RNA sequence: UAUUUAAAUAAUAUUUUAAAAUUUAUUGAACUGUAAUUUUAGUUUGAUGUUGAAAUAUUUAAUUAAAGAUGUUACAGUUGUUCUAUAUGUACCAAAUAAAUAUAGUAAGAUUAUUUUAGUUGAAUUAAUAAAUAAAUAUUUAUUUUUCUUUGUAAAUAUUAUGAACAAUUUAAAAAUUAAUCUGUUUAACUAAAAUGUUAUAUAUAAUAAUCU
RNA sequence: UUGUUAACAACAAAUAAAAUAAAGUAUGAAUUAAUAUCAAAAUUUUAAUAAAAAUUAAAAAAUUAAAAUAGGGCAAGUCCUACUCUCCUUUACAAAGAGAACAUUAUGAUAUGUAAUUGUAUGUUUGAUUGGGGCAAUACUAUAUU
RNA sequence: UCGUCUACUUAUUACGUUGGGUUCGUUGUAAAGCAGAUUUGUUU
């Protein structure tokens, strides 16, 4: 038999960290006042490139060279057009999610 | 499991709470059980009621309690009839007798509670405990409260 | 299309019942009520009701042989009833003694009917006669005959009256007969029935008859015991009526527990001035030191396991049963306890006197019996069987339901190990003797018993067993009367089923709110539908409360005023509450108005719902 | 200590006053024969206050005794009848587990506090209204209203006998706030004041009082009501809050009445709530989850939330430690003016919230019509 | 419904906020070209272009009431709406989305008939951004300024903008 | 006496419960057994 | 359950307008009742006095 | 067994309308339902018309499904649409038509005719063995006994459900005003006469004033 | 102001110009109808809106348009408790329209039973005084015993 | 009656590292206090 604790394990008021991590694995969703799609593909974009990631990413992410910022490389995934800055940081985050960028 | 079937009007003598609620010994402080109104009367509340005869030049407007014993038979201290009119209403106030004071009210009495007797009342003639006005008095507990000496008590 | 009546103002049923709550069954079963609302009407409690007291026994007049009397029998402080009823008495006037279980109800009017006769014997100087005594008490049960005898005999001792009794025996005829011919008495302690066979049969004469007592007389005036006191005080009401004899004035005593429709009529239209002495905030409520506890059974048959479990819970252990020969010595050998109390005070754990009160006291859990700056300790049981056998258990009384059953928890409980007695009418003469002695001396402590034992008998009964609970709160209230006796501790275990669940919750209402168990009966619908007038009352006061509670914490504009007010404020009256149950309460003439509105909508949307689908 | 007091029904009360022997009983004699009880009571107990007396009487702990079998319950108005008895309960009465009304045992004020000359300037510039029963302060942010855990800290409950300006008893503070909330305070200067004025701090109907706060983000309703259901419990070393739709036996409702007066377009809102209950943390629960609109500087409930930097070129949102943007703005009393109106008192915005008020452009100082007067 | 007694208008301190003016015949917005007073004022969501060389493209208006004829004794913030991105990288390039600023209104493209009887007509709606202190964060402005940005309301503004009409 | 049982509800209660009325027992109509 | 619809009499005189009951003199129901068990008590003592 | 005294032998009647499911016998598939044969529409809901050109037309939005039309056959209420449920079986599905004083412990509403000619206005209330007696209301009817005046006493018949919870007091009176102790209310020949009541007093333990410690 | 697309949708402000729907000549219903040639307003009160009373006061006639009042049906809404109905279960209660087995003539059919102790739908399943007491042959006058 | 409480301690050193153990309090009240609701526009 199994017994539940409700609400023994919770994030409730996390950190920044903790909460850029949360958003980035799909714990807690993403809001567009205090938590934005901006701030955690920054996050996700600093992890990523902290080590020789960058061609790594380009590769997984179609990009046509390796990026050198950002910015940079979520106007490349725009390019990859007609959707938006905020719908490449959303395609960024997404994949990140499914693990389109390795394993991590 | 086994069920019954009591009336709660068997129940409703044990209605009240304590000495006071049960025994009456002091002021129902809006915590009654039993009460007792005229056999006709079915708006519930108590009437404290005034005769006008003339106009506010011949005949006052607290002289219509003049039929009432108490202070109503004298003139009040204040009045504030003259000049800009309440926003409650209040025309006549007499003098502080203790912690209570007696006001006379403008248009259909206000239907309130008094926290003596513990009965709505719908009058003109509201006495204030202590200047607040969660605390009112009908005028017949007032003249009651002053004739015992109960004025600084209650 | 079917739409029901939309408008309703009342719903239920309301009871026939005019005159008051229970008006349809008889007294044997239902308890009056007591105030003054209700008794403003009544022929015998709208009279004169003494109230005033009395604080100590050297406040009244007493003779000295009634003092000796009070220190044989420990009595030192009046009860409440006996500071009242002793001086009404004294007075010569019929009085009603009106007081609870266990507060001194029997010696309230015998003091005073004894010294009256003291005072004709020797004041007055009045000769005693052959056939013609002076007092005649009434008991229903032949034990309460005897034991009225017993405490007739110590005061008799000391006053040096003869008081007589009388039970059912064999060649009665001849025995009763030789009595009244052998010694002379004044008091006669015996059944209605049976004084007015010697009446009719002119062995006793009503001559110079100056006191008739009536114990238990609410059941004794009622047609339970058929109306043998109310003929036997006709013909004494007669005998005052005549006046070619000496002018005897016989006062009549009513000592009661209850107080029902018979009592009050038979009293009051038959004895316009009869002082009533009681107090209606303790009359019909049981002792403040019993404990009630209601025991559900699930199944009828887990009946005799429950009680198998309370008794093994107090002490009362069922010897070992293990071999064929104590199989058959459980039902053949009848097994009596022994014991003393050197012995029994030893295992729970001047001078002399002074520790057996103390150890009297810790056995019959005695306590101080509180009055008003008055407290005293119960006196010794007066029983006419003093207990000598002291054994290690509580002592308890199983009330069943009819005989049959009395009988058969008998044997159960002797097949299990239990040392019982049986006790009820249909035993012959000497095994009721021997099994009542068996269980007020000692030799055992379970009475398997039916409702003969309920009413007067002053044992010591450490909790009682209502092995089937009782129909009513009268039976109820008698039963439960017999193990809190002045200030002791009592306990009650009730063994009900589901066909008794609605007196059941009754009576744990009533006890949990500490109010009288007046009104209170079995039937369902009786219980739950209230009279018109007592509903309109609670009513009123529901819609006062609703106002004060609208008034001092809601503000309400001028647009929902009057609507507020007419949900909120207003007694509304109903219409024809008889036929309530029909109309709802509201005039068929609206409710068809309102029928008419809501048929004609009804009508109209339904047609558009027919031609859509 | 009163650590052996117990909770009795009416019944274990009328049984405890029947077995406890703890009584005396004055003979009504031919002296005092016709004179009132409370004019019996205080020519016979010197050592009681009249206020006492009265509740003694009017709760049923005297009595009198009419040798009729039963207790007689009176008003102090009641003339005593001859040969009667008047049962008041002895000291050790109240020895047992049954309290006794407040005046009866005699409490003992031991330490007296000392409050600084610039404290008691402090306390005074605090003051809002003053009135002979009453008096309203602005209570800061940041100061506790009772002594915390840590006795070495400031509270108005020690400031509080610095308002004592011609009685001679320090006032009683009649509701507490938070540590970060600011507003107005109330303080009954009478022991009667005080009585009168809790009935108006208990759950109600109508309120009586507004919050003004500015929560992070505009909520999708411009005006509605919030009802929450609170369960309190223990933790290590704060408390568990729980939060509930639906009601809980252990639980108690948190409603209050909301209105959005003014906002940024979705990133900051400016609300005004009017409570009907008093709960802990009320109003920063109900903007955090029920409005899903933290208040701003509410790190307890959504910390990071709470800081947003949306307004970085107001508030730098690093330090994490601006006040709490939530005031208790105004509210009403039962006392009225010369006028014929319920005084109202208002208590001005504080720094941070008048410099958020004026860097949107928003009046400070503006009369809430929400609540009458 | 607060009061109870009385209920009133939850929009007591919108009031406050907004400038209007009821839609009888006498009382009358109209179009600009009608004369002085009769422009529509700028409520609030409504996209401004930044022209000063800042990371900012669009900002959108917080004010309900936003015009040139107060644009000397009213406060206008904005929120950053859309902010140019630098794929190749100070206090001007630092503008992130959801900021709030203040606006310095330039020009508007409803008609403004000014006292003399000159309307004019600007090609898109135009404002510069500014701190609390009404210091313009850009070094430089793309467009023009209207004649209500000379006012020492806007001093540093009409330093940095180089045309005015 | 009675033997039905809704014998304890009233004639308003039985229409408002949408009962039909137990007096006029009728049993010239059979059950709908299952055949 | 008495008479709703109140006896009408002729007025003779105009103090009969006032008066209510239309025999004063008579004691009241409770008290005539009461009064005839009292006498008819006193007839059967005499009746039984032999 | 039979010791006690009368009489005008005549029977047939007993408001009214309703208050509800029904009993006996038939009918209905041109409406609607299912099977065999010879951009449309349904559901939800808001929005116009509100006795509307319609006793059901038009429109908004969402959602679900899409070979289109007509007629004729078989299935009929105890139930039919071949399981059940909903819905429906010809303009209010306890279907419709024909008979019923069938009957509702019976809810309520009406009930035709002035000038009149006599008693009570809140009592009574005991299920069940030898106890004098229920009371109110109404109709007929019966008792000339003392006295200083006054005094509606009793039978034979008809009906009776108008519905109160606490507290205080009481062998005497709530006299505790936070208490009521309750049956309202209508009732009038004319002309005259006629005895009845609401006024306020604003300063005496008060008010108006000065010296000085 | 929000989307599609390389003009379309609603919206909020100028909701503004501009289009269609008149008296009057004719014809002519229906809901409704206690009623004085109805009574502006204010105040006080009386058994639930009171248009009911009283006191102050002073309220024109005709036509058009407005939902402020009257009028047009309303013991209602939320919460808690208790009882019941409904609905499920079978192992016991009464009926059960289904079947069996048995007796009788035949080992081949139609039926009658006094034989039916089977089952499934339906009815019911909380008024216990139908109890408990008392009465207990041997009268009367006497005798003895424990 | 809208109080406060993610750190102390047994040691270790250095100018933070490593092993163990784990609430306080103001006021009122003795009921005049304690769950939930406190809504109503025939605008049909
Ligand atoms: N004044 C007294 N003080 C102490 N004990 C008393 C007093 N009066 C009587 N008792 C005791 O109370 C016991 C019960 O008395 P009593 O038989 O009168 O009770 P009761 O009311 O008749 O009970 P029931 O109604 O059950 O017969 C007696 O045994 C007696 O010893
Ligand atoms: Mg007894
Ligand atoms: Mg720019
Ligand atoms: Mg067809
Ligand atoms: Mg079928
Ligand atoms: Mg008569
Ligand atoms: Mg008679
Ligand atoms: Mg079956
Ligand atoms: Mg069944
Ligand atoms: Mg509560
Ligand atoms: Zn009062």
């Amino acid at each position: 038999v199994l017994y539940d604790s409700p609400g023994l394990t919770l994030p409730g008021c996390f950190a920044k960290e903790a909460g850029l991590k949360l958003a980035a694995c799909g714990i807690i969703p993403t809001n567009d006042i205090t938590l934005p799609r901006s701030l955690v593909a920054r996050y996700i974009y600093d992890v990523l490139s902290a080590a020789g990631v960058g061609e790594h990413m380009a590769e997984c992410l179609h990009l046509p060279r390796a990026p050198i910022s950002f910015d940079d490389c979520i106007s490349m995934i725009c390019e990859r057009g007609n959707l938006d800055p905020s719908r490449a940081q959303k395609f960024l985050i997404h994949d990140f999610q499914l693990g389109n960028l390795g394993r991590i | 499991n086994i069920k019954g079937g009591v009336g709660s009007f068997l129940m409703r003598r044990a209605a009240p709470k304590s000495i006071r609620q049960k025994y009456q010994t002091g002021p129902q402080f809006y915590k009654r059980k039993f009460f007792q109104f005229q056999k006709g009367h079915h708006r519930l509340h108590r009437r404290i009621s005034g005769v006008q005869t003339g106009s506010p030049t011949h005949q006052r407007e607290y002289e219509r309690f003049h039929h009432l014993p108490g202070d109503v038979r004298t003139r009040p201290q204040f009045d504030f009839t003259f000049g800009e009119t309440r926003a409650d209403r209040v025309m006549f106030a007499w003098r502080k007798r203790g912690d209570l004071q007696l006001y006379q009210m403008s248009g259909r009495g206000e239907t309130f509670v008094c926290y003596r007797c513990g009965y709505p009342v719908r009058s003109q003639l509201v006495a204030v405990k202590a200047d607040n006005w969660d605390y009112r008095m009908c005028y017949r507990c007032y003249t009651n409260t002053v004739h015992r000496g109960m004025e600084n008590d209650t | 299309i079917i739409v029901p009546q939309q408008l309703k103002a009342y719903g239920g049923t309301f009871s026939r019942s005019v005159g008051e709550r229970s008006n349809h069954l008889v007294s044997d079963v239902v308890l009056q009520s007591l105030s003054p609302s209700s008794t403003h009407n009544s022929p015998l409690l709208s009279k004169n009701i003494k109230t005033k007291t009395v604080t100590s026994f050297e406040d009244m007049p007493l003779y000295p042989e009634l003092r000796s009397a009070l220190r044989q029998l420990r009595i030192t402080t009046p009860s409440p009833i006996q500071q009242s009823a002793v001086e009404v008495i004294m007075q010569r006037k019929d009085t009603v003694v009106a007081a609870p279980h266990g507060e001194g109800k029997t010696l309230a009017y015998l003091l005073p009917l004894y010294q009256n006769m003291i005072k004709d014997r020797d004041v007055y100087k009045i000769p005693l006669r052959e056939r013609r005594p002076r007092m005649i008490l009434l008991a229903p049960t032949r034990e309460l005959i005897a034991q009225l005898h017993h405490v007739c005999s110590v005061l008799g001792e000391a006053t040096g009256l003869h008081a007589i009794s009388f039970t059912s025996r064999k060649r009665a005829n001849h025995r009763l007969s030789r009595l009244l011919k052998q010694q002379l008495v004044d008091v006669m302690i015996m059944d209605p029935k049976i004084v007015l066979r010697l009446i009719r049969a002119r062995r006793v004469f009503l001559d110079d008859l100056r006191y008739v007592a009536v114990d238990e007389a609410d059941g004794m005036l009622s047609s339970q015991h058929d109306h043998d006191a109310v003929h036997l005080l006709m013909k004494v009401q007669k005998r005052v009526m005549f006046k070619h004899l000496w002018p005897v004035q016989t006062q009549t005593v009513f000592a009661t527990a209850f107080i029902t429709r018979k009592l009050e009529f038979v009293v009051g239209k038959k004895y316009p001035d009869a002082v009533t002495c009681i107090r209606r905030q303790r009359m019909h409520r049981p002792p403040g030191t019993l404990r009630h506890r209601f025991l559900p059974v699930e199944r009828e048959r887990e009946k005799m396991d429950t009680l198998q479990h309370l008794l093994k819970k107090h002490g009362n252990r069922p010897r070992e049963i293990l071999t064929d020969i104590e199989e058959e010595q459980a039902y053949s050998k009848p097994h009596y306890l022994s014991g003393s109390l050197e012995e029994l005070v030893e295992l729970r754990g001047d001078n002399a006197d002074e520790m057996k009160e103390r150890v009297r006291h810790a056995l019959e859990g005695v306590r101080p019996v509180h009055w008003e700056h008055l407290t005293t300790v119960a006196a010794p049981f007066t029983c006419h069987v003093p207990r000598t056998v002291f054994a290690d258990g509580k002592r308890c009384i199983i009330f069943t339901r009819g005989i049959d059953c009395a009988t058969a928890v008998y044997h159960r409980l002797r097949g299990c190990g239990y040392t019982c007695s049986l006790l009820h009418a249909a035993l012959p003469a000497a095994v009721r003797r021997r099994m009542f002695a068996d269980f007020a001396s000692g030799r055992t402590n379970i009475l398997c018993s039916t409702d003969v034992a309920a009413r007067g008998l002053d044992l010591h009964v450490d909790f009682v067993v209502n092995f089937d609970m009782p129909t009513n709160a009268l039976t109820y209230l008698s039963r439960a009367g017999r193990t809190a006796r002045q200030g002791r501790l009592g306990q009650v275990y009730s063994l009900y089923t589901k066909r008794q669940g609605v007196i059941v919750s009754a009576v744990r209402a009533f006890l949990q709110k500490q109010l009288p168990l007046e009104g209170i009966s079995n039937w369902k619908r009786h219980m739950m539908e209230p009279r018109y007038a007592e509903w309109r009352t609670h009513k009123l006061n529901a819609i006062a409360r609703s106002y004060v509670s609208l008034i001092t914490q809601k503000t309400i504009p001028a647009h929902l005023e009057r609507t507020y007010l007419r949900h909120n404020a207003t007694w509304r009256p109903l219409f024809h509450p008889q036929t309530t149950g029909v109309h709802g309460g509201v005039p068929p003439r609206q409710q068809q108005r309102v029928m008419d509105a809501i048929t004609w909508k009804a009508v109209c949307f339904r047609r558009g719902l027919l031609a859509r689908r | 200590s009163h650590a052996r007091y117990r909770p009795l029904s009416l019944r274990a009360r009328q049984t405890l006053s029947e077995k406890s022997d703890d009584l005396q009983y004055h003979v009504v004699t031919q002296e005092w024969f016709g004179e009132r009880v409370d004019s019996f009571l205080t020519c016979h107990y010197p050592q009681w206050d009249y206020e006492t007396i009265k509740r003694l009487v009017q709760q049923g702990h005297i009595y009198r005794y009419r040798k009729n079998g039963k207790k007689k319950f009176t008003r102090l108005t009641d003339r005593l009848e001859f040969d009667e008895l008047l049962v008041v309960p002895t000291r050790a009465f109240w020895e047992k587990q049954l309290a006794p009304p407040s005046g009866v045992l005699e409490e003992t004020d031991g330490p007296k506090f000392k409050l600084s000359a610039t404290a008691r300037e402090m306390a005074h510039n605090m003051v809002l209204f003053k009135n002979e029963h009453v008096i309203v302060i602005n209570k800061p942010h940041g100061l506790p209203m009772m002594p915390t855990d840590d006795p070495q800290e400031m509270s108005i409950a020690a400031m509080l006998p610095a308002w004592k300006f011609t009685n001679v008893a320090k006032p009683v503070v009649c509701h507490n706030l938070d540590r970060e909330t600011s507003g107005c305070v109330v303080l009954a200067r009478t022991r009667n004041a005080h009585r009168m004025l809790g009935r108006m701090f208990v759950k109600r109907v109508v309120p009586n009082s507004v919050y003004w706060s500015f929560c992070v983000g505009k909520p999708t309703v411009n005006y509605g009501r919030v009802r929450m259901h609170f369960d309190i419990t223990r933790g290590n070393k704060g408390d568990i809050i729980v939060a509930r739709p639906s009601p809980t036996k252990t639980s108690k409702v948190a409603i209050a009445e909301f209105v959005v007066n003014a906002s940024a377009l979705e990133f900051g809102s400016f609300i005004s709530f009017y409570p009907l209950t008093t709960r802990r943390h009320q109003e920063r629960i109900m903007a955090a989850h029920a409005l899903r609109c933290p208040v701003l500087g509410d790190a307890k409930y959504g910390g990071d939330a709470a800081f947003p930097s949306s307004l970085s070129l107001f508030w730098d949102p690093e330090n994490k430690g601006l006040p709490l943007h939530l005031h208790h703005r105004k509210i009403q009393l039962p006392y009225k003016n010369t006028a014929g109106e319920f005084i109202c008192v208002t208590a001005p915005l504080p720094t941070q919230m008048e410099k958020t008020f004026k860097k949107l452009g928003w009046p400070c100082e503006v009369d809430d019509p929400l609540i009458p007067g | 419904k607060l009061p109870a007694g009385k209920p009133a208008n939850k929009s007591w301190f919108r009031h406050n906020l907004i400038i209007r003016r009821k839609a009888s015949y006498r009382s009358r917005w109209g179009t600009g070209a009608e004369g002085y007073g009769t422009g529509v004022p700028f409520s609030d969501q409504v996209k401004l272009h930044c022209v000063d060389n800042t990371n900012c493209k669009h900002v959108r208006l917080i004010s309900k009431a936003t015009a040139e004829r107060f644009a000397h004794c009213r406060v206008f913030p904005a929120v950053a709406h859309r902010v140019s991105v630098q794929r190749f990288k100070v206090s001007r390039h630092r503008v992130k989305p959801g900021n709030i600023y203040w606006v310095c209104l330039l020009s508007r493209r409803q008609t403004n008939t000014r006292m003399s009887g000159l309307r004019t007509n600007f090609d898109r709606n135009t404002c510069i951004l500014m701190n609390d202190q009404r210091v313009p964060l850009g070094t430089r402005v793309m467009y023009c300024a209207g004649r209500h940005v000379n006012h020492k309301y806007h001093l540093k503004a009409v330093v940095l903008a180089n045309f005015f009409v | 006496p009675h033997i039905h049982k809704y014998r304890e509800l009233n004639r308003w209660q039985r229409q408002a419960q949408g009962i039909s009325k137990w007096d006029q027992s009728h049993s010239h109509r059979p059950l709908p057994y299952v055949e | 359950a008495f008479r709703r619809l109140v006896k009408r009499h002729k007025i003779t005189n105009n103090q009969m307008l006032l008066m209510r009951r239309r025999e004063p003199y008579k004691p009241t129901m409770k008290d005539r009742q009461e009064i005839a068990d009292r006498a008819k008590l006193e007839e059967f003592e005499r009746k039984n006095a032999d």
